[PDB]
């Protein structure tokens, strides 16, 4: 869940990771692909986000 | 290599054990990267003895090691130092500066960074992770060898 | 100021003519250096005070 | 320069061009690097031989060079550059400049004049003129955006603690920005 | 009977080293150390004092973690490796320090003490400083056995 | 070595300084201990399940 | 740091011209020299603290 | 000087000018401005 000024976006590894983890309760390593967040919408507070 | 021997598979990993205690043909990852950095396993490869082989494309660097070249700065700087500092602390009576140079090393209470406690009890990395750094500790009768 | 008016003094050059130069390159190290081995001194006197 | 102070200063040497019969009196120049250690005291000063640099600039005699340093967090590099102080800032918008990079281990680095101008052209209003001393701000286009984010600020542990989200990371962070637009690229 | 005068000769010698396999803590200073550096020396002189404040203790810290940094940013030159051929004997490294009118350091790692892929950490000695008035031309530098 | 890379430095006191800004707490603190370390040339991380 | 940076600078020469040099060669043994006749004062003021 | 005591001396050095084939003795002059300080000492 990226909240990056407005609407905030979702993104889910069905989706968006190429390779799935195998299972264990001991890691499973989730990475994910390049994810664009648009940030035209940042409300900058004293020139920061 | 900057050059590989194998133009099919540019490294090969591989894994013995009793059972099988040999080099096979195509019996580990074989791994292939191309003009971009990208390294991905040649998919005639053989992942039987493993569970998974998963490439870390996005990682480019790896944790210090406390078990490495520098190891015995490292374990200076994180424990014997604050260890020498609470030991002659508590020399001299001053507890409260004594507390806060073992807590360092080691707080019963927890690590409160940012208003939250954290996950871990022992500040110091290789004791959470039982790191050894003397791999001959018998050599001489030294206790902390 | 005795010291830091030396160093000032030898980064002039002093050989002039066909040669020219001279400046001891190293005096504001050497003056620094000075003042900080005497002020060890005096601390160790002000410390016997 | 990565959170520690550091001076930079450039010094100037006087040397003898012999040019027979006679001989002439003819300056050098060196730029001298020092940062402040952990205990309060400084380190030796590094030497850069910038000498050729400020010969490209064609300054009068007795004149100093102009001198913009500025750090520079994406592409960790300390950015150095000489230009020929003017009147006004708007001089410098196409000035030549003699830039060079300084990495943490000291190393050197000339800068091509296609990337300099690139430096030049986001920083050139804090330039000296030659009526007014002007600040270095550190060095951005734009904007100043992490390249990874490998420190949480917050977790929490799953329903009845049996498992929690831990221990990942952001580490690629690239950015895109455009006008009225920011694209940021995380691969978390 | 080689160990017969220093230690099972009595059983208070005995003890003490039949011990010290199980309860090293026991014989562990943290103040003294076999192995200890000349960082850990000069730390250990700055709070060697009665009083010791709270900024007493900071400042000597900061100055082991001056001295910390000048061996971590060592950038070695050159080497040596002793022995006729790389797998055995020690290989002897040549450090400098990031000054002008640089300082010279050695260390020594131990390929006897390479074992499964990586060094232990105990083949690797401390960087050791050099005393000689050393000023190489572009780091034409060499140690030599 | 034959096909072993040995790290001889370490970048730590280069990333130290950013840490060692706010004092010993943040010297000593375990996302010091977890300052990363470059990789040693050309070449790939695996993890091997 | 001071005894080291007079070091360097002695090193270069300072004489130009028809004649040339004047690098005092011995300024690194020099200060050397001086850095351990300091070590042995600084010694002694450690221990009579 | 500003209720100060200041002292303020000429100080000559020799140099030497070239005039080629020969050279030539040359004198150059300077400016010394001294004041003293709370504590008694000169700057």
């Amino acid at each position: 869940i990226v909240k990056a000024g407005g609407k905030e976006q979702t993104f889910t590894a069905d989706k968006d990771v190429s390779i799935q983890p195998s299972p264990s309760f001991d890691e499973m390593n989730y990475q994910f692909n390049a994810l664009e967040i648009d940030g035209s919408g940042l409300n900058f507070i004293n020139n920061s986000a | 290599d900057d050059v590989p021997l194998n133009q099919d598979y540019h490294a090969k990993v591989y894994m013995t054990f009793k059972k099988s205690p040999s080099d096979g043909t195509w019996w580990g990852p074989h791994f292939v990267r191309d003009d971009k950095g990208i390294v991905t396993i040649n998919p005639k490869s053989i992942l039987t003895h493993f569970e998974s082989v998963n490439v870390l494309n996005n990682i480019s660097s790896e944790p210090m090691d406390f078990s490495g070249a520098n190891s015995l700065y490292f374990w200076e700087l994180f424990y014997y130092t604050p260890m020498l500092v609470a030991q002659r602390l508590l020399h001299e009576q001053n507890f409260d500066e004594a507390n806060r140079w073992l807590k360092y090393v080691w707080s019963p209470s927890g690590y409160i960074v940012h208003g939250q406690i954290q996950n871990y009890q022992w500040n110091v990395r290789p004791l959470l992770e039982d790191t050894s750094w003397n791999s001959d500790p018998l050599d001489s009768v030294d206790p902390d060898a | 100021a005795s010291r830091l008016a030396g160093a000032a003094a030898d980064l002039v050059p002093n050989i002039f003519g066909f040669a020219g130069g001279g400046s001891r390159w190293g005096a504001i190290a050497e003056a620094t250096g000075y003042v900080m081995e005497f002020s060890a001194n005096v601390m160790n006197t002000e410390a016997d005070k | 320069y990565k959170s520690r102070l550091y001076l930079l200063w450039l010094e100037q040497k006087e040397i003898t061009k012999q040019t027979g019969y006679q001989t002439e009196t003819d300056y050098r120049y060196e730029l001298k690097l020092a940062h402040i250690r952990y205990d309060g005291t400084w380190n030796t000063p590094i030497t850069f031989d910038v000498n050729k640099k400020i010969s490209e600039l064609k300054l009068e005699k007795n004149r100093a060079p102009g001198l913009y340093c500025a750090g520079y967090q994406g592409e960790d590099t300390l950015l150095v550059m000489f230009y020929n102080q003017q009147d006004t800032l708007d001089s410098y918008k196409n000035a030549s400049m003699q830039g060079l990079y300084i990495f943490a281990d000291m190393a050197s680095k000339d800068m091509t004049p296609e990337q300099s101008n690139v430096y030049r052209d986001n920083s050139y209003q804090q330039f000296d003129t030659n009526n007014v001393r002007r600040v270095n701000n550190r060095y951005a286009e734009d904007y100043e955006i992490p390249s990874s984010v490998s420190s949480r600020k917050d977790y929490g542990w799953g329903d009845y603690y049996l498992s929690m989200v831990y221990n990942g990371d952001i580490p690629t962070i690239n950015y895109k920005a455009a006008s009225s637009d920011l694209k940021i690229y995380i691969s978390p | 009977f080689i160990d017969w005068d220093k230690y099972n000769k009595r059983y208070s010698t005995w003890a003490g080293v039949s011990q010290l396999v199980y309860y090293p803590e026991n014989y562990i200073d943290p103040t003294m150390r076999i192995g200890q550096t000349k960082m850990m020396d000069a730390l250990l002189q700055s709070v060697s004092q009665s009083q010791l404040n709270a900024d007493t203790v900071e400042d000597a810290f900061m100055s082991y973690l001056t001295s910390f940094e000048q061996v971590a940013n060592l950038k070695v030159i050159s080497a040596y490796h002793d022995n006729i051929n790389n797998d055995q004997g020690l290989t002897y490294f040549i450090g400098l320090s990031e000054t002008d009118a640089g300082e010279y350091y050695w260390r020594s790692v131990d390929h006897s003490k390479f074992n499964d892929g990586k060094f232990a950490a105990n083949a690797w000695s401390e960087w050791h400083k050099i005393d000689c008035p050393i000023n190489p031309y572009k780091s034409t530098i060499r140690p030599v056995i | 070595w034959q096909s072993y890379r040995t790290r001889l430095n370490t970048l730590f006191a280069r990333q130290l300084v950013a840490r060692a800004t706010t004092g010993i707490d943040t010297i000593l603190s375990m996302e010091t201990q977890n300052i990363q370390e470059p990789q040693l040339g050309k070449g790939f991380y695996a993890t091997f399940v």
